[PDB]
């Protein structure tokens, strides 16, 4: 099949910005490549089709360019609902395909997380499972580094992450980061601490508690 | 206005068979070709079949070729996905999409789900520690499926909260945690779980 290479994934702007959204195809498609907007919950929504052609309604400040392999979004004036997410489509042959995406955020200072450790409660562990949660609260850029630590053993494939939408009144992102152990793994040790890196913390914190 | 109401989505256990319809109005539909779309949970778009307007020219991806059937009733305004032997990969919200020849017009999607889990509550746990802000929260473990819907103090409390995204755990159920930070007062967190009609109200001391 036809691979389109979308490129940035995501993207900072701030309102009145123009942004460039670059999408180049592994083979020729001629001039057959769309660009699609699309919002969390929110069904897609064709903006740009046949490279240049803007569809019915789209505001004039999107334009697309470029024609071959390598094509452009650009979007003159940013506006606040303009932050969503933009994928190129081409169906100049079978199997149709899309890029990869570029998540468009609204671009605001640095801020540092507040970072919380909660322990796993006992009722919980009545249950034979303990879960610590670690919680990065409303910090930015976007991008974190949480190591957990058992008794200063690195901790690795047992937790997951969850990022939120970014926030539509600060701008920032939080994400929580749980350690999942059964309770006699759990008993089995004493401190369980969260190391958070971000850009916004001159050095690496960590916020732990003794069982 | 163009109108396209994806419907039919729902839990199938892998392996079974669904059957997904698309209803069309406020065009001639019979004039048209229509597309299936699919969206995976995090990934972009994925094109999935294509029937043109009399329903004569079919064409899959390769992914569901051979286990997908595309048709139409142009006297009933309504595009068919039938699904054979669903699996876990086939998880996603599934798109109605007509084309031209608004070049592309979607409608909102129905959501496709392939698992063996079984309809589950969820466990509803207390996030407490162990400095001004303080963070409490509410961890809303292992219950199937989407959604689950968390207030604080019966929807009073609503600055400073946080419900992250569900995310799928090994056992194949799903669990997120809700959290808000405070000035260092009464805090209850409320859990709504429509498919198994849990309705959990604790207190976070
Ligand atoms: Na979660």
């Amino acid at each position: 099949e036809i691979v389109l290479t979308q490129s940035p994934s995501s993207l900072s702007a701030s309102v009145g910005d123009r942004v460039t959204i670059t999408c180049r195809a592994s083979q020729g498609i001629g001039d057959d490549l769309g660009w699609y907007q699309q919002k969390p919950g929110k069904a897609p929504i064709l903006l740009i089709y046949g490279t240049s052609t803007l569809q019915s309604g789209v505001p004039s400040r999107f334009s697309g360019s470029g024609s071959g392999t390598d094509f452009t979004l650009t979007i003159n004036s940013l506006q606040p609902e303009d932050f969503a997410t933009y994928y190129c489509l081409q169906d100049s042959n079978y199997p149709l395909t899309f890029g990869g995406g570029t998540r468009l955020e609204i671009k605001r200072t640095v801020a540092a997380p507040s970072v919380f450790i909660f322990p796993p409660s006992d009722e919980q562990l009545k249950s034979g499972t303990a879960s610590v949660v670690c919680l990065l609260n409303n910090f930015y850029p976007r991008e974190a580094k949480v190591q957990w630590k058992v008794d200063n053993a690195l901790q690795s494939g047992n937790s997951q992450e969850s990022v939120t939408e970014q926030d539509s009144k600060d701008s920032t992102y939080s994400l929580s980061s749980t350690l999942t152990l059964s309770k006699a793994d759990y008993e089995k040790h004493k401190v369980y601490a969260c190391e958070v890196t971000h850009q916004g913390l001159s050095s690496p914190v960590t916020k732990s508690f003794n069982r | 206005e163009v109108q396209l109401v994806e419907s039919g989505g729902g839990v199938v256990q892998p392996g079974r068979s669904l059957r997904l319809s698309c209803a069309a109005s406020g065009f001639t539909f019979s004039s048209y070709g229509m597309h299936w779309v699919r969206q995976a949970p995090g990934k972009e778009l994925e094109w999935v079949a294509v029937i043109s307007y009399d329903g004569s020219i079919k064409y899959y991806a390769d992914s569901v070729k051979g286990r997908f059937t595309i048709s139409r009733d142009n006297s009933k305004n309504t595009l068919y996905l039938q699904m054979n032997s669903l699996r876990a990969e086939d998880t996603a919200v599934y798109y109605c999409a007509r084309t031209g020849e608004p070049q592309y017009s979607w409608g909102q999607g129905t959501t496709v789900t392939v698992s063996s889990a079984s309809t589950k509550g969820p466990s509803v746990f207390p996030l407490a520690p162990c400095e001004s802000t303080a963070a409490l929260g509410c961890l809303v473990k292992d219950y199937f499926p989407e959604p689950v819907t968390v207030s604080w103090n019966s929807g009073a409390l609503t600055s400073g909260v946080h419900t992250f995204p569900a995310v799928l755990q090994s056992s194949g159920l799903y669990s997120l945690s809700s959290v808000v930070t405070v000035p260092s007062k009464t805090y209850t967190c409320n859990v709504d779980h429509k498919p198994s009609n849990t309705k959990v109200d604790k207190r976070v001391h």
